[PDB]
RNA sequence: CUUAAUGUCACGGUACCCAAUUUUCUGCCCC
RNA sequence: GGGGCAGAAAAUUGGACGA
């Protein structure tokens, strides 16, 4: 016929092409966005004297653009939002002056309603759930009911049976559907008929279902939506699929790539979080016995770890290396260590911060107890205080040491399971695994809340790990890379008979990576980016995060004695996704068996002291230097903790 | 004590819809402009909230009181308190998510409802004030609303505006944002009133009035106690012009009316509008015809003097845009609409945090004042959106297309059109050089709960900096930009547009304002990278359209002041920190306080300045010398001013800094994005990446050098200025061009073009000078690719400015400065033929000129050799040829037709001067072009492009065959000639030059050295074709037989015995003159260059026609090759160039030395063209003297 | 009629980015 | 036999790679 009727014969058939699965993801949304070229070049020519079909049309291919942009982390793409909002007010013209028959009315009808379900999903506070089921029931009772031949309709049942309306002249053709999926049939058995058995088996599937699905797959979010549905009113079915859940993700997150894959699909906080609520509340009933409910803290352990670090730990490579930093600034791109396998006389405590709970978490072992344990805390006002001590740092470096005191100090007030003699015992050695708010914490220095309460590396020895599977089971000479001005820092360390192999004064970039596997002992400066682009002052311009993972090979089992200032807190004060980017976590993720990084900005003559202390190549020294005096001079507790264990032995 | 509060902004400010509280949620725009003005709607009232003035003052007087250390004249201040819900809840309508700036001690006492602090007081904390309604007005102190001092229409103090959000990695701005930017010379007071019922802290009060300088996104100051006609005769003129069928060139009048804006009244009033030809009684094809019988350079004086009361730049806009819109409907009005990417962000998004930040005490802080002019050395352009658009209150037009104005790229101009250089822009341009100065910044996020720390956020918050407005309200130049397609060297359809961009020299007095503890680092980089020094040429990248070349300017006359807030804060308070009075400051050398910086470090001093800005753009300024005249065809501009040219050439229009305003003198350049496109081209056709299938993910060597249509562009262009035109004295050459018919031999129906581009001759050629800039990221590669574009340029393939195939534009060489860098600047017999054709037709009635046939059948080549990166298999090169003339050479020199000043004798009698440029006598390119391209098309029998079709002495077109017909689009396909030549949407492969002859004897001698000439009357084709059956005769050829000799005995018996007046009588040269030209050729197949070179050079006895009196034998030229230069420079051997023209001779026939007298019509072409000089009218027409008249 | 107060960094955001005013034409000629 | 031609045909909005 006309020319509008042709274009609109090709948009539907780059539509349907587009519409089924056969058609790979790779041009798929090429092919929707020709169609939808095609059909807003038709639209712009004639404005008003368009076509309903022309209009439902342009609402689909919103629809189909909009369901293949998928959530980019925290933060839901703005193209999809558009596209969702483009397509609602073009159905909405539709259906103000529709001239079709009852299956035109029908298809603009199921459309719209899939259309609000999206955005109902994505954007609730606009498209209310009031006004949502007041479309979705003009939709039901204008024949969107077929759920044999229309997906859509199965979505707009479900979403009915979200809401509280009953459909029980409708599960006999939901149940059949060969379109419905694990979770259209257990929603269905849950609200249809309020089932908990059917729902069970089917929910297990679905489950299973997971273990293959990438996680970018749209069935993620509805999974952990079912979860929260069912948490919302106190059922006994949630506790099993979200350990389920648990499970299925990680054997999903460890096959996804690094370089695109990561950063923006491990958008699920909130799964990790509650399946950590619901071993913690499993662990809570009472038990016969102490065998399961101290073995379900261990699984809370790995709860914990599992989410923390997958970023470093798989870290030409340089080309990849520069499109993860790329990625890191929102830009564009073009075995396991068991956790009972811990040294005699070493308490590890895993951490974890709960968003849904509000709660932190602490999970211990005491190797010769073999105890698991788990106490809970507040963690908001850390963080205010926290960022407080950030910002008053960047601003003022050194004069940021009462705020210093402050935060060390709040800390065991806030957290005094500490020294809490049955969480972790006095003498042990003391290894923590912070998650992505206690990294940049001076754990260390933490002050009980007391009279005058010591500090935590007073009484433990305190040693720092961004994971658990950073810890994993050489030459004797000493190595010494130094570019300070030959003004100050020069003593008797400079020429001590230190080592003949790679010992330099005014030492470049390019030696520290020839070495012979040594304990590295490096004094120069360091400032901190912010991404994870810290960069160390070598000659040369110098060596870098990047660079250190590129091209250093030599340090693997070396006990680096780096002393440069604003090493360990180079990454900034918030929180992206719980990986740790300093220089000395670099370098342990490189090989080194152990580095005594910095924190913050340190002088020459506390890397002095660290660097003469060759009695066994810490705490010991910071014991010595004064840092138990943060309650009389502030200024000399900040030169003293900044230098952090980082490693494993 | 009531106390009332006045505003005086001094920069454009916003203002934003009221809604309520509960109804800012519901409009993400509102929650967005909490921090602006609000309006009503009643055209509406505006005011400002109290609330938004209270925390302005709250904050004025939390810095104030933390620059004195919490001591305010003896009484002591706490810490206050910034947190609320610790007991009950009902939290404020307002957020805080700032870092509040807390004390040392502030240990005075626990204040209470008896004693509360100053800063207590004025926070109405121990008040009965409310946090619900009001429902009194018992407030300890009350901060009402400020109202502005006859219900005034919404758009009379508002204009939209559309801020944006520029990536730093990238050049691309991910998201924009609506903005309702206000007046401030008019509506830009307002009036309210302040009530302190507690005397206790009256001071603080006032100081923080005197100390706020943030409100509305403006600086302000606290002062204590018609077209609906014009409509209609647009229309008349659209129908009376399409009546004409002329309605396809109604936009080239919208076009010149708004271009006439830029004259004055005088154009119009004076009648100044070009007289079209001296003697051609119809006028000007656009200015000079009649409009409803009235002369259009009338008709609009008559509509101007109707409409005084507008204004002509009013009046020239609104007609324009008038005509615009009248002819987008009956072209539909082009509208656009984006379907994604359009994102309107403002991040609406409860951590509700409190960071209290504590300076050390006794830090020295100190407020610089940096004020200076910013002068644009180069054209300026700030992006705005469309008129009509910038409407505030019509705004949300959901799922609405908008309409296409008739300028597509507006410039920011204020009320008065005046150019405006915005806050939002200097802003982000001072964003980027802090980001490059520091290396390490964040993408700013929006709607963060929390400030970033990083070290350029850290700087910008403690800097502000005023908008500023030039004192030139002046209509700015409108620069044209055009899309080239590289398949086919032409114009991309549908990729013409405007760019409206101010005139360069514009003075803008700039302010910048840091108020930290000491002056950074990388500002002063920054500061002294903007300065335009001795050579330092200045550096602020600032504006838009970066990647053409527009927006460089070069700040100067920068002086650098401070205040010592820690001890000169009441001297701050007292002259309001000098805000709207920044002028004043430049005569100054001064109020109390405000010493001069005398600590502002040198260019040579700053290590981050060398560290990463200095290198950061690296200038590359050579000089290109043309020894031909140069021409970049400004229509629009041509279409005014007195001369009646069709194409003058672009002038720049320079504005003289500080000098009386504009400079007189124009100045001649070549585009800017001529240049970046020349470059462009050339490193893609040596790259292989142009016309590649898409560049959606693509990373090739242009995408990173050039930018794409998501990133920036790494090297940014310059305009190719002229700076040789005081030692020229005729610096624009009239050069004249005609469409010879392929059958009558003469001008076409439509067919005469004056060209008037520069000077320049090989003597004497054009010094153009143009720099383009260098980003610090270019591996070897890129820069050996540049540098090679840079030599291709050299070498004269890519010849400047238009109709580059006469020769137009041919580079003679280039000079790099010395200033460049030092690795960019160390790594930049003839054959004869031997072919004899006898031409023995006689060589013991006759005929003028006869004709040639060569057949109706045509091969169309629809394979056509794209203009893309250059074919391996294809050779391209040069061709070097000498001209001799065997009959003297006729080559009148239109530009002055007095140039033997023979007037004085006989007046009225046209006397022409032999063709040259700056007095170096010289061929014309068209000829030489027209010439060879007639006789490749005899020779290859390709079309009969150029036809004088529509004549009858019915069936006007059906007499010619309909296969032979002119070419259309490439569908159809292409001729040998048609690809080789070119035709329109395929520019041709082969470019020729202009020939100088520096040889042979000087003049011929016979008034002098000019013998006369007969008459030369209309050709008549009715001859030709006597009778209608006949179909049609071929090809017009003219002889060799020179009948010059008797002209040129007879003389004077002809230049006194007929024709006094209609004569012409111009000079000549003499036989045997030679002349030198390069005919230029690229992607070129083996028999397209032996075809080229057996039309060059057939061989002995055969010699070609040039200039008038062809049927007189005046102008048979003879040329030979020197050099066949190639590069795939290579010399090809001598050897009767072998596999070459060889190859043409085999590919030719089907359609040892080769026969060319075997083929029939190349038999009877090269009898036209023999020359039998190396060795030894109405009885003819009657139907009894010969019926069939024969070639 | 404005505003709501023990919390407004929106000066918290360059209308930015991409594409050569060009392709084609002998100041020329007889009834 | 007391010249014609002085331009014409276009193109004057197409856009704007996130998995
Ligand atoms: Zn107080
Ligand atoms: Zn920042
Ligand atoms: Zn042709």
């Amino acid at each position: 016929p006309t020319r509008e009727d042709i274009d609109r014969k090709e948009a539907e058939r780059l539509l349907d092409e587009a519409f089924n699965p056969r058609t790979k993801p790779v041009d798929r949304k090429k092919i929707i966005n020709s169609a939808l070229k095609i059909l807003i070049g038709l639209y712009k020519e004639k404005k008003d004297d368009l076509t309903s079909a022309s209009f439902i049309s342009i609402a689909r291919a919103y629809y189909l653009v909009s369901i293949t942009i998928l959530p980019k982390g925290t933060t839901i793409p703005e193209k999809k939002k558009e596209a969702l909002r483009k397509g609602i007010e073009f159905i909405d013209r539709a259906i103000n002056k529709f001239n079709g028959s009852i299956l035109d009315s029908q298809r603009a009808f199921r459309i719209k309603s899939v259309l609000s379900i999206e955005f109902n999903r994505i954007d609730r506070e606009k498209c209310d759930n009031i006004k949502l089921k007041n479309l979705l029931n003009e939709a039901v009772d204008k024949g969107c009911t077929d759920f044999d031949t229309y997906e859509w309709d199965i979505q707009i049942a479900i979403r009915l049976c979200e809401l509280g309306v009953d459909m029980e002249g409708h599960f006999d053709n939901l149940i059949k559907s060969n379109k419905a999926n694990d979770l259209q049939k257990a929603k269905a058995y849950y609200f249809i008929k309020k089932d908990d058995h059917k729902a069970k088996e089917h929910m297990d599937k679905c489950t299973a279902s997971l273990k293959y699905t990438p996680c970018s797959h749209r069935l993620w979010d509805e999974t952990v939506g079912f979860i929260e549905r069912l948490k919302g009113d106190s059922s006994t079915l949630w506790r099993d699929f979200a350990i389920k859940t648990y499970r299925s993700c990680r054997v999903q997150e460890k096959e996804t790539g690094t370089l695109r894959l990561r950063w923006y699909w491990s958008r699920h906080r909130v799964l990790y979080d509650m399946a950590f609520l619901a071993v913690k509340e499993q662990a809570d009933d009472e038990e016969p016995d102490v065998n399961v409910k101290q073995a379900k803290i261990k699984k809370l352990a790995e709860i914990s770890d599992s989410l923390k670090s997958r970023f470093s730990l798989r870290l030409e490579f340089k080309k990849f290396l520069d499109k993860c930093v790329t990625a890191y600034q929102d830009g564009y791109v073009i075995k396991l260590l068991e956790l009972t396998q811990v040294p005699e006389g070493w308490v590890v405590v895993h951490f974890y911060l709960n968003k849904l709970e509000g709660m932190g978490n602490a999970i211990v072992f005491d190797k010769c107890a073999n105890s698991w344990q788990y106490k809970e805390f507040q963690y908001k006002e850390l963080f205010e205080v926290f960022l407080t001590w950030q910002a008053n740092y960047n601003l003022y470096k050194e004069n940021a040491a009462e705020h210093l005191v402050t935060l060390c100090k709040k800390i065991g007030e806030t957290m005094p399971f500490l020294f809490c003699d049955n969480f972790i015992p006095n003498g042990k050695d003391v290894l923590f695994v912070p998650h992505d708010f206690l990294h940049r914490l001076p754990l260390h220095g933490s002050i009980e809340n007391k009279t005058n309460g010591k500090l935590f590396l007073e009484n433990h020895s305190c040693c720092y790990l961004p994971a658990w599977s950073f810890a994993s089971e050489t030459s004797d000479e000493y190595v010494l890379l130094k570019n300070f001005d030959q003004g100050h820092f020069e003593t008797l360390q400079n020429n001590q008979i230190w080592g003949t192999q790679s010992v330099k004064d005014g030492a470049s970039s390019d030696d520290l990576e020839n070495i012979r596997n040594n304990p590295r002992l490096l004094t120069i400066l360091c400032h901190g980016e912010a991404p994870f682009r810290s960069m160390l002052k070598l000659a040369n311009g110098g060596i870098t995060y990047l660079e250190i993972l590129n091209s250093v090979k030599g340090l693997k089992g070396s006990q680096v004695i780096l002393g440069a200032c604003e090493t360990d807190l180079v990454p900034p004060l918030s929180d992206v996704m719980d990986e740790h980017y300093s220089v000395a976590t670099a370098l342990l993720l490189i090989g080194a068996a152990g580095v005594v990084g910095t924190m913050w900005k340190v002088r020459s003559n506390k890397t002095k002291s660290l660097i003469e202390w060759k009695l066994e190549n810490l705490n010991e020294w910071q014991k010595e230097t004064g840092g138990a005096a943060y309650k009389d001079h502030p200024p000399t507790f900040y030169r003293s903790i900044a230098f952090r264990s980082i490693g494993f032995p | 004590m009531n106390i009332t509060v006045e505003l005086t902004f001094f920069e454009p400010y916003r203002l934003v819809e009221w809604f309520d509280w509960d109804a800012r949620k519901k409009s993400h725009s509102a929650m967005r402009g909490q921090a602006f003005a609000q309006w009503t709607w009643k055209a509406g009232k505006s005011f400002i909230t109290g609330t938004l003035v209270r925390s302005a003052v709250i904050k004025a007087v939390e810095e104030l009181l933390s620059l004195n250390n919490g001591k305010w004249e003896g009484v002591p201040c706490c810490n206050g308190s910034f947190q609320t819900d610790e007991s009950k809840g009902k939290k404020p309508s307002f957020l805080r998510k700032r870092h509040t700036l807390q004390w040392q001690a502030n240990n005075k006492n626990i204040c209470d409802k008896e004693e509360a602090c100053p800063f207590c007081i004025l926070l109405g904390r121990f008040d009965n004030a409310g946090k619900v309604h009001e429902r009194n007005k018992d407030y300890d102190i009350h901060f009402s609303n400020f109202d502005l001092d006859n219900d005034l229409r919404l758009v009379d103090i508002a204009s939209g505006r559309i801020l944006n959000r520029v990536d730093f990695d990238t050049g691309k701005a991910k998201d924009y944002f609506r903005t309702w930017e206000a007046d401030y010379e008019t509506y830009g007071t307002y009036t309210g009133r302040i009530t302190l019922r507690n005397e206790h802290a009256k001071k603080l009060l006032l100081a923080s009035l005197g100390f706020v300088d943030k409100l509305c996104g403006a600086l302000c100051r606290i002062e204590v106690i018609h077209n609906d006609e014009l409509r209609k005769q647009a229309e008349v003129i659209v129908e009376a012009f399409k009546q004409n069928d002329k309605l396809e060139k109604i936009r080239i009048l919208a076009d010149a009316i708004r271009t006439l804006r830029l004259h004055g009244e005088g154009v119009i009033e004076k009648d100044e509008l070009p007289d079209g030809k001296e003697e051609r009684d119809k006028g000007h094809h656009l200015w000079d015809i009649k409009v409803q019988g009235t002369a259009l350079r009338t008709k609009l004086k008559e509509l101007w003097q109707s409409n005084k009361d507008i204004g002509w730049r009013k009046f020239t806009e609104m007609l324009g845009s008038n005509l615009y819109l009248i002819y987008k409907k009956e072209t539909g009005v082009s509208t656009r609409f984006r379907i994604l990417g359009d994102t309107e962000y403002y991040s609406k998004a409860g951590s509700d945090l409190f960071i209290p930040v504590t300076p050390p005490e006794g830090i020295e802080t100190k407020e610089w004042i940096i004020v200076g002019r910013l002068k644009a050395a180069t054209p300026f352009y700030f992006g705005v959106q469309q008129p009509s658009d910038s409407i505030p209150g019509k705004e949300k037009k959901e799922d609405s297309l908008v309409i296409n104005e008739h300028a597509s790229f507006n410039i920011l101009l204020d009320k008065e059109n005046r150019y405006r250089i915005p806050r939002s822009a200097l802003r982000g341009a001072l964003r980027r050089d802090l980001r490059t100065a520091f290396g390490s910044g964040c993408n700013v996020s929006l709607g963060g709960q929390i400030l970033c720390n990083c070290k350029v956020c850290i700087e910008m918050r403690r800097i502000t900096l005023k908008d500023s407005v030039s004192d030139f309200s002046e209509p700015p130049e409108i620069r044209y930009r055009i899309a080239k397609n590289p398949g086919t060297a032409t114009v991309e359809d549908g990729s013409l547009f405007d760019i409206e961009v101010g005139p360069e020299g514009l003075t803008f007095p700039f302010v910048l304002r840091y108020r930290g503890h000491k002056f950074p680092e990388q500002l002063s980089s920054v500061i002294r990278y903007w300065e335009e020094n001795d050579g330092k040429n200045g550096m602020a990248w600032l504006g838009g359209l970066d990647s053409t070349g527009k927006g460089r300017f070069a700040l100067k006359d920068i002086k650098i002041f401070e205040w010592d807030l820690n001890q000169k804060i009441n001297e701050y308070i007292k002259e309001r920190g000098m805000r709207g009075k920044e002028k004043e400051l430049l005569e100054m050398g001064l109020p109390d306080g405000l010493i001069p910086y005398k600590f502002f470090e040198e260019r040579e001093c700053l290590f981050p300045y060398k560290e990463n800005l200095k290198p950061q753009w690296s200038e590359v300024q050579y000089t290109i010398e043309v020894g031909s005249p140069l021409l970049t065809a400004d229509t629009i501009s041509a279409l005014t001013e007195p001369g009646n040219r069709a194409a003058i050439a672009y002038k720049k229009r320079v504005y003289n800094d500080g000098n009386n305003a504009i400079e007189p003198e124009p100045r001649f350049a070549v585009k800017s994005e001529t240049h970046r496109g020349i470059f462009r081209t050339a490193v893609g056709r040596r790259t292989g990446d142009l016309g590649k299938e898409d560049h959606e993910d693509c990373t090739c060597d242009m995408c990173i050098i050039f930018g794409n249509e998501h990133e920036s562009s790494k090297i940014r262009f310059e305009d190719l200025e002229l700076i040789n035109g005081n030692e020229f004295e005729k610096l624009e050459k009239h050069i004249d061009h005609v469409a010879i018919d392929r059958f009558t031999g003469g001008a076409l129906d439509k067919a005469k073009f004056d060209t008037y581009p520069l000077a320049g001759s090989p003597k004497k050629p054009l010094k153009l000078k143009g720099r383009f800039w260098i980003k610090k990221g270019f591996s070897g590669d890129h820069k050996l690719l540049i540098t090679t574009a840079l030599s291709d340029i050299r070498d004269g393939l890519y010849p400047l400015g238009s109709k580059g195939g006469v020769g137009y534009g041919w580079v003679a060489g280039i000079s790099i400065d010395d200033n460049v860098p030092d690795d960019f600047k160390e790594m930049i017999g003839p054959i004869n033929n031997d072919y004899v054709h006898p031409g023995h037709q006689s060589p013991k009635i006759y005929y003028p000129h006869y004709f040639l046939d060569s057949g109706s059948k045509v091969y169309r080549e629809k394979d056509i050799i794209t203009h893309e990166e250059f074919t391996e298999e294809l050779l391209s090169g040069k061709i070097n040829c000498k001209l001799e003339t065997l009959t003297p050479l006729i080559i009148p020199d239109t530009s002055d037709e007095n140039g033997l000043k023979l007037q004085g004798n006989k007046p009225g009698h046209k006397n022409y001067k032999f063709f040259n440029i700056n007095g170096e006598l010289m061929i014309p390119g068209s000829e030489l072009r027209g010439m060879l391209r007639t006789h490749f098309e005899a020779l290859t029998k390709s079309c009969f492009a150029i036809f004088g079709e529509d004549s009858t002495l019915k069936t006007l077109g059906g007499k010619l065959d309909k296969a032979l017909h002119p070419c259309t689009g490439l569908s159809d396909g292409l001729c040998p000639g048609c690809h080789l030549f070119g035709t329109t949407d395929y520019k041709g492969r082969v470019k020729f030059g202009f020939a100088k002859y520096e040889n042979g004897p000087e003049w011929l001698i016979t008034p002098e050295r000019s013998l006369t000439l007969g008459v030369l009357e209309s050709p008549r084709p009715a001859f030709s074709i006597p009778d209608d059956e006949s179909e049609i005769p071929g090809r017009k050829f003219y002889l060799h037989h020179n009948g010059w000799r008797i002209i040129r005995q007879k003389q004077l018996e002809i230049r006194e015995t007929v024709q006094p007046e209609r004569n012409v009588t111009t000079e000549v040269m003499d036989k045997g003159n030679v002349f030198s030209f390069d005919v230029r050729f690229e992607n070129l197949r083996e028999w397209e260059l032996g075809l080229l070179l057996q039309s060059l050079d057939p061989g002995k006895n055969i010699a070609h026609k040039l200039g008038k009196g062809k049927p007189y034998g005046f102008g048979s030229v003879k040329i030979k090759i020197d050099s066949l230069h190639t590069f795939k420079i290579k010399r090809v051997p001598q050897s009767d160039i072998r596999e070459y023209i060889n190859k043409g001779y085999q590919k030719l026939i089907e359609w040892v030395l080769p026969q060319w007298h075997v083929i029939p019509h190349i038999d009877k072409l090269y009898k036209l063209l023999w020359v039998p000089f190396l060795n030894d009218y109405k009885k003819l027409g009657d139907k009894d003297n010969l019926p069939y008249k024969t070639r």
